[PDB]
């Protein structure tokens, strides 16, 4: 349960993505698990709330994760790829514009099992998830939900 | 389907990071499903 960034590997075993534990809550994209329920050790993790539009989807509690780009300063993608340990990427994000506003978005093309990456601010806040977006080259939206 | 989670590390900036990636401005629509489709 502790706070941190897991792989989600499913059965030989394969990592099919990524969350974020936060506040007693995992966090990961809707499109990693689908809904699935979660093993965790000995341990079971539900689903709690989910939304296929925002491809999001929280287990054992509600969506925690709140903080936002602010649209001027490079942030890190917290990549965790398939059988390497997790590091850090920094970029300055582009912008997806769309009819309901801009979000962030950032360049980057990492193996299909990073999706569900954190993408960090300054100060070590999640301000969304890597793995949902468009080719132009891959480009992910940086994803946030709301708490 | 045993669909499981392992801690891979904290959550921390990094300051001797790796830096890459250009930044595009890209028109986009989001559907129903959760796409994200280029728009002209």
């Amino acid at each position: 349960t502790t706070d941190g960034v897991y792989r989600v590997m499913t059965r030989g075993s394969t990592q099919v993505g990524v969350g974020v534990m936060q506040e007693g809550v995992f966090h990961t994209m809707w499109h990693v698990t689908k809904g699935a329920a979660l093993r965790s050790g000995e341990g079971r993790l539900d689903p709690y709330w989910g939304d296929v539009k925002q491809d999001l989807v929280s287990y054992c509690g509600p969506w925690k994760l709140d903080a936002a780009w602010d649209g001027l300063s490079e942030v890190q993608l917290l990549a965790v790829p398939p059988g390497e340990r997790a590091k850090n990427i920094q970029t300055l994000p582009g912008i997806f514009k769309t009819k309901d506003g801009d979000i962030g978005a950032v360049a980057l093309d990492y193996p299909a099992g990073t999706s569900g990456s954190p993408i960090l601010d300054k100060s070590g806040r999640v301000i969304g998830l890597y793995g949902n977006g468009v080719v132009i080259s891959y480009v992910s939206a940086i994803t946030q939900g709301k708490r | 389907v045993d669909m499981y989670i392992e801690r891979a590390g904290d959550i921390t900036w990094e300051k001797d990071a790796e830096v890459t990636g250009n930044s595009p401005r890209l028109d986009v629509a989001l559907d129903e499903s959760g796409d994200f489709s280029l728009v002209e």
